[PDB]
This record gives structure tokens, C-alpha cells and sequence, in this order.
């Protein structure tokens, strides 16, 4: 009925504040992004540093695997996404086309698109092939804070600091759906549950939401952990047990029962706002990122 | 009002 995660690895080398981490789809690899300009890979298991990949000439604050863990994109400051190749360190495509800073982005599960976010206040989705711009969308009337596609890729959920939860239909670019709740505090990060059918969102009054997408309604909240400045990443926990993880700007790792809406497990151990969680796609592993005065990536397991 | 975020 709780979990269990302790620290198993510390994982240090990024010289400015990490920004995101993510689990390769294959669970074999973690990567790092940073404002230190610099991509980093580690070893997911182990936390061993494997390799730096760099290129881009600002920082960086979103990176994203494609399927068969082969690709990665990153967002940055210079107003570009890169396509790299993780295992030549190649970066096979510059994507040009916001007119300000890349905040985040994502592979759908074919990898044939990419979709971003900028502080442009527009999603743009892309040909990972050729590296062209396919669609500009006019989503959002403030910085875009996530984007992220559905287990199907036919959708794509954005949210912004406008307050908005937007669903796009990935074909024809058209709103599909707004979420609207009792007030709209900046929305600092949305993502797709698993099955696809649910909506996770943060806002900057320091509580998280999960919504029925296709009923537009907020079924569970969740609280306790502090979140009014910093765009933190959250996740559904679902190789054991049913969690939601999410950092806090109080230098927690906050776990709470995805039901019964209470923390269930507080983390310690950064020195700084976690930024940014993951959740390994097989085992029981979260993966945190902390802020400028910390700079370090730990890896925590549980049994359950 | 128990959710299931994985079956598709």
C-alpha cells in the first residue's frame, strides 16, 4: 500500500541546473538535459556515465527518446529543436522555425513526428525525416509548458501559462477540447496516462490534477508538495503500484496513492527545486533532477 | 471512482 524508494545513485557532471531526464523506451538509459547547453547519458540502472552530446548553442529544457530508444530530440533557448543520433552522437537535424524559446518536446510512438512547444506561444509538429515544419498551431496566448502525444498519436495535449489544457487532433491540427476548471492558474505541465484516456496537469497554485479527457472533468487533486514558479515535470508510477511522482520546489520528490489522493512518500536528498522526475517503463526506478545550487540526477528504487 | 490509467 506504499512504496519503498531509498537512493541508490547520485549522478553528477551537468555544470548548470538540469532541466529534464528521461527514460530511453527500452529502460536501458537514462538522458539529461541541461542549462549547461549539454546532453548527458547515463546508464539507467547503475547511474554510470556513458556519454556528452552536444551542439546546441544555448541551454537546454526538454529532451525526448523516440521509440526504439535510437533518437533523441532536445528543445533550447536558440530557438531550435535537434534530432541526434544517440549512439553516433550525430545530430541529424536542426528544426528551425520559433521565433523564441523551445520549452518542450516529444516523439509521437511511430517517430515519424515531433511535436514542440515554445515560449512563441505555439506547437509546431514536425517530419523527423526531413526535418521540415508541417503544422504551426496557434495554441495558446502565453509560453506553451508541455506538449505530449497520446499512446496512438492521433492526439496531442498542450498546456500553457494562458491557464489552458488544449487536445489537438494530430491530423488536422483542430482543437479538439479546452480544459476549463474553477479558475486557471498557469499550467506548468500536462502528459497522457498510459491508456491514454487521462489527463495529468500542474498548475502554479501547488496542486496537481487528473482529468477525464473525454468527459472534460477533474476527477482528483493532489496536494501537499509546492509548486508556484518552476514548470515540474510529473508522472503516473504504474510498474508497481499506482503513484503519482511529482518534484516539488521545496527539493522533495513527493509520492502520492493515485486513488486515495494522499503522499504516500517524501524523498530527500536534493539541495535544490526538483525540477524534473521520471519513471523507468519496467521497474520500480524514479529518476529526479535538481535545480542550479544542486545540479546532481539521483536514482531511487523501490519494491514496489 | 477507482481509475485505471493503463488498460487500454
Amino acid at each position: 500500500v506504499k512504496p519503498n524508494y531509498a537512493l541508490k545513485f547520485t549522478l553528477a557532471g551537468h555544470t548548470k541546473a538540469v532541466s529534464s531526464v528521461k527514460f530511453s523506451p527500452n529502460g536501458e538509459w537514462l538522458a539529461s538535459s541541461s542549462a549547461d547547453k549539454l546532453i548527458k547519458i547515463w546508464g539507467a540502472y547503475d547511474g554510470k556515465f556513458e556519454k556528452t552530446i552536444s551542439g546546441h548553442k544555448l541551454g537546454i529544457s526538454d529532451v525526448a527518446w523516440s521509440s526504439d530508444s535510437n533518437l533523441l530530440v532536445s528543445a533550447s533557448d536558440d530557438k531550435t529543436l535537434k534530432i541526434w543520433d544517440v549512439s553516433s552522437g550525430k545530430c541529424l537535424k536542426t528544426l528551425k522555425g520559433h521565433s523564441n524559446y523551445v520549452f518542450c518536446c516529444n516523439f509521437n510512438p511511430q517517430s515519424n513526428l515531433i511535436v514542440s512547444g515554445s515560449f512563441d506561444e505555439s506547437v509546431r509538429i514536425w517530419d523527423v525525416k526531413t526535418g521540415k515544419c508541417l503544422k504551426t498551431l496557434p495554441a495558446h496566448s502565453d509560453p506553451v509548458s508541455a506538449v505530449h502525444f497520446n499512446r496512438d498519436g492521433s492526439l496531442i495535449v498542450s498546456s500553457s501559462y494562458d491557464g489552458l489544457c488544449r487536445i489537438w487532433d494530430t491530423a488536422s491540427g483542430q482543437c479538439l477540447k479546452t480544459l476549463i476548471d474553477d479558475d486557471n492558474p498557469p499550467v506548468s505541465f500536462v502528459k497522457f496516462s498510459p491508456n491514454g484516456k487521462y489527463i495529468l496537469a500542474a498548475t502554479l497554485d501547488n496542486t496537481l490534477k487528473l482529468w477525464d479527457y473525454s468527459k472534460g472533468k477533474c476527477l482528483k487533486t493532489y496536494t501537499g508538495h509546492k509548486n508556484e514558479k518552476y514548470c515540474i515535470f510529473a508522472n503516473f508510477s504504474v510498474t508497481g503500484g499506482k503513484w503519482i511522482v511529482s518534484g516539488s520546489e521545496d527539493n522533495l520528490v513527493y509520492i502520492w496513492n493515485l486513488q486515495t489522493k494522499e503522499i504516500v512518500q517524501k524523498l530527500q536528498g536534493h539541495t535544490d527545486v526538483v525540477i524534473s522526475t521520471a519513471c523507468h517503463p519496467t521497474e520500480n526506478i524514479i529518476a529526479s533532477a535538481a535545480l542550479e545550487n544542486d545540479k546532481t540526477i539521483k536514482l531511487w528504487k523501490s519494491d514496489c | 471512482e477507482e481509475i485505471d490509467v493503463v488498460s487500454v
